[PDB]
């Protein structure tokens, strides 16, 4: 909160993001140069991350929720983090867009290369999309996994070590 | 800049043992010193770049 209230600087060459609730048109360009394969100004990831970071903290301590009638599921496994495999979901259905539940039941965040952004657009998701959204632990999203399979050290050098501690 | 502080991370202690023994050399070694400030956040900038915005009143 102190870093980004500090702007160090403030916007970047690809994203264009608002103070909280990004528009389904900046998440959708955020995707878009991840195929180009940028990356976020740490100011404006951080804002994301500390606001998405809040929301989780607020809610419900454990999730159960009674599904609706006329609504499809669209589930993950795994799905180590790749951005064809991004783009290739979204062959596979629509847009999860407050329109169909969208479960993510998976390890992400380890064993491939765009896996710190495969959560980075997710968590924006999840903060336009709440009701209906679920992102679920895998194991290998845990702090060890990091080490091991090397993302500790990938997102270390891709940005500097707190935001791989937020990550964590 | 992105292989830098990897090479700034490894070789630091040798780097400032130069601005402590070469008299010739230092004036040039320093410009090649990284370090936190407040204003920097958790990055390291350059002394040269501290100067970039140095305020119109700080001599110092
Ligand atoms: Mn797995
Ligand atoms: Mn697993």
């Amino acid at each position: 909160l102190d870093i980004e209230s500090m702007t160090i600087e403030d916007e970047y060459s690809g994203p264009k993001l608002e103070d909280g609730k990004v528009t389904i048109s900046f998440m959708k360009e955020l995707m878009q140069w991840y195929k180009d394969q940028k990356k976020l100004h740490r100011k404006c990831a951080y804002q994301i991350l500390v606001q998405v970071k809040e929301v989780l903290s607020k809610l419900s301590t454990l999730v159960e929720t009674t599904l609706k009638e006329t609504e499809k599921i669209t589930v993950c496994g795994d799905t180590h983090g790749q951005f064809y495999d991004l783009l290739n979901i979204f062959e596979l259905n629509g847009l999860p867009s407050e329109t169909n539940p969208y479960i993510f039941n998976g390890d992400f965040v380890d064993r491939g290369s765009f896996s710190v952004e495969v959560i980075l657009t997710l968590f924006g998701f999840k903060l336009l999309y709440p009701d209906h959204f679920h992102l679920l632990r895998g194991n290998a999203e845990t702090d060890n996994m990091n080490q091991i399979y090397g993302f500790e050290g990938e997102v270390k050098a891709k940005y500097t070590a707190q935001m791989y501690e937020l990550f964590s | 800049k992105e292989n830098y502080k990897k090479f700034y991370e490894a070789f630091s202690k040798n780097l400032k043992l130069g601005i402590h023994e070469d008299s010739t050399n230092r004036r040039r070694l320093s410009e090649l010193l990284r370090y936190h400030t407040s204003q920097s956040g958790d990055e390291m900038t350059s002394l040269s770049e501290y100067v970039s915005r140095m305020k119109e009143t700080q001599k110092s």
